[PDB]
Formats: C-alpha cells, structure tokens, sequence
RNA sequence: CGCGCGCUACACUGACAGAGCCAGCGAGUACUCCCUUGGCCGAGAGGCCCGGGUAAACUCUGUCGUGCUGAGGAAUCCCUAG
C-alpha cells in the first residue's frame, strides 16, 4: 500500500533501474547521491531533467537508480533517462493526469532521448 | 613430444624436433596422441625454437 | 655487422627449398 | 533542492552554458548566417547524443559549441577524445571571459562570423561561398589555427584557441582564420 | 639443540664459505610432515610497502597501500616489477595476508621470500622440508647461534608433534655454494 | 635482393604521484614459460626446499618545465554513421 514506481532506462550496454517513492527529495545512484555520480565534466547532463523540471516536481519524491554495464557516457545517458521516466511515470500513476501531459511536453520540446532510447541499427545502403 | 600449450583442437608441442627446419621437413606429417588421438603438424612456431 | 641478412636469406631460403619438397 | 549544488542552485532559473552563460541575449552580425549558427535550442554542455549526420543541414541545427567541441577532436586530439574537447571548451570560455571579461559565447559566435570566408576560388572560377560552408570553414580554420600556433609552445589549446576566438571576435590582422579568409578571398579578388 | 654444535657448525660454515658478502641460511628438514591444516605459523619469527585493510588504510595514510588499491599494482606486471626494487619490505594485516599471494605471487611471492608479515618469515610450503634466512655476513657465530636456537624453538613450537625429532635433518646452509651440516 | 603487409620506435596530447569511477563475449577432473648452481629425504630410480637468468582508457587534484630526453618525398591507394 506504498506509492512505488519501477522505471528502467537505455544506452548501449548501460541498463539503469529507477525506483522512484513517496519521499522527500532525494536521488541516490548506486548507493551515493545524485550530485557524486558519472565523473564532473557530465553532471549537468545527469541534471538536465531536474533543471528543466524544477525542483519543486522533486521535492515529495525518491528516487533510487542502480547502473550496470556500458561506459561512462552511457551510464550518464541511462541515469537521465530514468530520472525523467521516472518522474513521468510517478505523477502518471499518482498525481493528476494533466500534470504528466505537462511534464512530458518540458521533457520533449527539450530532447526526446530522455523519454524513448533510439539505438542504432545500421545503413546497408542501396 | 610434449604438449606445451594446449588450446582447444590445436596444440603447441614440444620437445619433439629440434629446428624449424625439421618442423618444415615435417611440415603436413600426421602426428599422434597415444589416447588415439589423430593430428596434423601445421607450423614451426618462431620463437620456442 | 651485415651478416645477419645473409643468415636470414640463407636460412629462409633453405625453408623453401625443405617446403618445396615437403609438399 | 532536490540534490543540486550551490552553483546550479544559484543559476536554476535560465539554461545556461557550463552554468555560467545565458544564450538569451547574444546575437549573430550576418543575416546570411543567422539560420545555421545556432543558439535557438538551449543546450548545457556540448556534449549530446544528436545525430547530425543523418542527411545534409541537420548540422545546421545542432548547436555550434558542440561544433567547436566536435572540430577540436581531430588529429591533432586523437580523434575519439570527447571529454578533452568540452574540457578545452571550457578552459578556453574561462580565458575568454576573464580576458575579455565579455561573454565569451558571443566572442565565438561573432569569432565565427567574422571567420567564415564569403568568395572561393573554383580551381580560374571564383565563386560565392554556401553559409553552411561558410560556417563549416570558419570553426575548421579556428580549431586548425588553435592547433597550429599550439603545436610546440607550452600555451595550451585552451590558452591558444581562446586567443583565436578572441582575436577572430575582432577581426585583427593578428588571427590564422581571419587570414585564410583574407587569403582565400585575395585569391578569388585576383582571379574572378 | 647443543650451542657448541651451532657455533661450531657456524664456524665451519664461515670456514667452508671462502675467497657483496651475502645472507647465510637455516634449514629444517622436518619428518612425516602432512601439513594440510594451517597448523603452520604463516608469520614472523624473530621502506616498508605497508599492505592494509578497509578504511584504516586512510586512517593510516613506506606506502600503505589498501587491499582494493593493490591489486592493480600487482595486476599490473609492469609494475609488479616495480614494487619489488623501490620497497624494500613488505607486511600486511589479515585479509591482505590471506588475498596477497593470489595478486603479488608472480612477481614478489615466488622468488626472493619478501612476502609480508602478519598484523590484524616462516612459510610452510607442505612438503616435510624448510628453510629461512640466517641474516647478515658480518654477523658473529654467537649471534646466529642464538638467532637459530630461539628460532629453532619457536618454529619447533609450530612443528610440536614431537620438537626434538620430528627433524630427520636441521642444518645450517651456504646461500650459493655448497651447504653445511648441523 | 625486390614489392608489400602487420608490429615496434619517435612528445605537449609530456613525465611523475595519488584519489575516484565504468564493460561485454569467457567453465572439458582442464590449465602449468624456461632449464638449472646447490641442499634434504634418497641401497638405487623420483618427490621435495632454497637462489640464477575484476580492463585500457577517462575524471579530478598536486611536483618538474621543450630538455637527439621531432610523425616520415614523389607518388599511388582507400574511405560517407556507430
């Protein structure tokens, strides 16, 4: 009878978990907070979602990411991912309807790749 | 000879021939493992002489 | 000095000859 | 907060670049290449997942930092190195703006204008230049000029390509790009 | 263990050894000797790359190097070769103690017998035979003497079964001639 | 001897030293690089003990400062998104 949400996110070979609560502001990655993961240089790209939300959609929840696999770069593009799936996917189940259409309108007139993962296949071309 | 290296269906052997000349002599020989175990010399490996 | 090379066009010219016949 | 430093705290309000520069107030001095040097989107580091090779004129729509950032991994920076190339980006905007003390995105972009020849020489046949090609040669003969006149001195190319942006934002007789563009354009004056 | 069979087997060992000046030896050959426990003391008897554990490795901080941290000094073969010219010793605590051969064993654990000393040498290598260093070349036969009669006795309390002749052999040894008697 | 092809070597993108932080394929009672000066136990053959010969990268932070400690002619060939 808890407010719980699974949410996974892509790159290459990083894969991410989000499991995102009823909380009170913080995301931990793999144990450490959000602000100590994927090396300086990519944390304003782990921050993107935050700052284009606002803090305040963030303030009454938790969320907890475990990352395996890839690279850096795609650990930090399978981190933000499920950062915005994840509170996309929250005030879709928990709070009103609207406020997700809101949300998911900040999150794709910004870049899509923060909700739908588009891996490359190849071009044999003709 | 000696099995060196043993790697799944080849093996480096040794202690058999002396020179990559003989290895060269020997060079498509039909070599044997005493479980009946058939083979084929293939190359003088460079450096182990 | 230079008689490195001449050991080594020797000795590979022998492994011709040897492969050669072997074959 | 959610969790976010005290810097990003303190500029949470517009998007700016490395947390220090706003796109909302610069502006391009060519109404030719005003549609593909791009500070429409806002964007916080160079580094994205875009693709811009697609088809022709999506580099026309990616943003033009990380068209620098992507021209300075070339040969002279061992071409998978990402990383090195915003690094660069960004110890070159801090030299830009504390020895300009000027915000240093307009250095470049008007370093990029002021860059990009406008007649070639059909190799003989002179010609108009393409603003896409106007654009494309004007970050290449930046990075290039950064590269070449870093090459052996102990100046950095984050020391050197900010020497170049800089002295390209003002056109003197001083910067590599500003004269291949007088070069190139001598050459297609003296043929036509 | 008679000390005028130590010094006089010393003596003809300095006498036997003749024209830098090297490490002498002890060996002890001991009998029906199926090791198979830890029965054998795997420590001490008698510049430091201090080896360590968990966060009394920052706590701490020759060079003290973690447990995590050792491993890609050691992995690293170049460097394995490294590590054993600029340190001079080496020690290390428990779990250091029990994963150090596993990283360093090529390299460090395998020839020279620098292996460490425990914390929070006598190695047994299962078979009935033994061996550790004596110590200097300027040493007196007195004090290698009594060196090898309270190390006899401590390695001995570690062989207890029978300590006086559980040894079918406990000599003295020239490090690279030909060795000596006991 | 000739033509190549792989690989090594050659510096600012340095060197040193720490701290931090990431993969995917990989499991046949299977796998050991040498050959030895010596010594043990060896009637004899061998087994012993001691000496000789889970990533790179990347990030961040600090010490030195181009210092034989120099990236390859003509040519011809290839190559357009993971």
């Amino acid at each position: 009878s808890v407010q719980a949400v699974q949410v996974f996110g892509k790159k290459k070979n990083a894969t991410a978990v989000a499991r995102c609560v009823q909380g009170k502001g913080l995301i931990k990655v793999n144990g450490k907070p959000l602000k100590l993961f994927a090396p300086e240089i990519l944390r304003a790209k782990l921050y993107e979602p935050i700052l284009i939300l606002g803090t305040d959609k963030f303030a009454d929840v938790d969320i907890r990411i475990r990352v395996a696999g890839g690279g850096h770069t795609s650990q930090v593009y399978a981190v933000r991912q499920a950062i915005a799936k994840s509170i996309v996917a929250y005030y879709a189940k928990y709070v009103d309807e609207h406020s997700k259409n809101l949300l998911k309108q900040e999150l794709i007139q910004f870049d899509r790749s923060l909700l739908v993962a588009d891996p490359r296949r190849c071009e044999p071309k003709k | 000879g000696t099995p060196w290296k043993i790697f799944k269906n080849t093996a480096f052997i040794k202690d058999m021939f002396n020179s990559s000349l003989e290895i060269a002599k020997f060079e498509g020989a039909a070599i044997r493992t005493v479980s009946g175990i058939r083979g084929q010399i293939k190359r003088a490996l460079s450096k182990p002489e | 000095a230079k008689l490195k090379a001449e050991h080594k066009r020797e000795r590979k010219g022998a492994l011709r000859e040897l492969r050669k016949d072997a074959q | 907060y959610d969790v976010l430093p005290k810097e990003v705290l303190a500029e949470v309000g517009s998007v700016k670049l490395f947390n220090r520069w706003s796109y909302d107030d610069i502006e391009i001095r060519d109404i030719s290449l005003t549609d593909y040097i791009q500070i429409r989107a806002p964007v916080y580091i160079p580094h994205s997942a875009g693709r811009y090779a697609v088809k022709r004129f999506r580099k026309a729509n990616c943003p033009i930092i990380e068209r620098l950032t992507n021209s300075l991994m070339m040969h002279g920076r061992n071409n998978g190195k990402k990383l090195m190339a915003v690094r660069i980006v960004a110890h070159a905007f801090e030299i830009i703006h504390l020895m300009t003390d000027q915000n240093p995105i307009q250095v470049a972009v008007d370093a990029i204008v002021n860059c990009g020849p406008r007649e070639d020489s059909t190799r003989r046949q002179a010609v108009d230049v393409s603003p896409l090609r106007r654009v494309n040669q004007a970050i290449a003969l930046l990075t290039t000029g950064a590269r070449e006149a870093a090459f052996r001195n102990v100046k950095t190319i984050a020391e050197c390509l900010a020497e170049e942006l800089i002295n390209a934002a003002k056109g003197s007789s001083n910067s590599y790009a500003i004269k291949k563009k007088d070069e190139l354009e001598r050459v297609a004056k003296s043929n036509r | 263990v008679d000390p005028d069979q130590t010094l006089k087997a010393c003596k003809a060992l300095l006498a036997h050894i003749k024209k830098a000046e090297t490490p002498i030896w002890l060996t002890l050959t001991t009998k029906k000797h199926i090791h198979d426990s830890h029965r054998l003391q795997p420590g001490k008897i008698i510049s430091v790359c201090l080896i360590t554990a968990d966060p009394q490795r920052f706590y701490k901080n020759g060079r003290v190097i973690d447990i995590s941290h050792l491993k890609a000094k050691f992995k690293a073969y170049e460097a394995q070769r490294k590590l054993f010219s600029e340190h001079d010793v080496f020690l290390a605590d428990t779990r250091i103690i029990n994963r150090l051969p596993k990283a360093l064993g090529k390299t460090f654990y395998k020839t020279t017998t620098k292996r460490p000393i425990p914390v929070v040498l006598v190695h047994l290598s299962p078979s009935t035979n033994t061996a550790i260093k004596v110590g200097y070349a300027n040493w007196e036969p007195e004090k290698l003497a009594a060196n090898i009669e309270t190390v006899i006795r401590e390695l001995v309390e570690r062989f207890v079964p029978q300590k006086w002749q559980n040894v079918r052999n406990f000599y003295v040894k020239g490090p690279e001639t030909a060795a000596l008697p006991i």
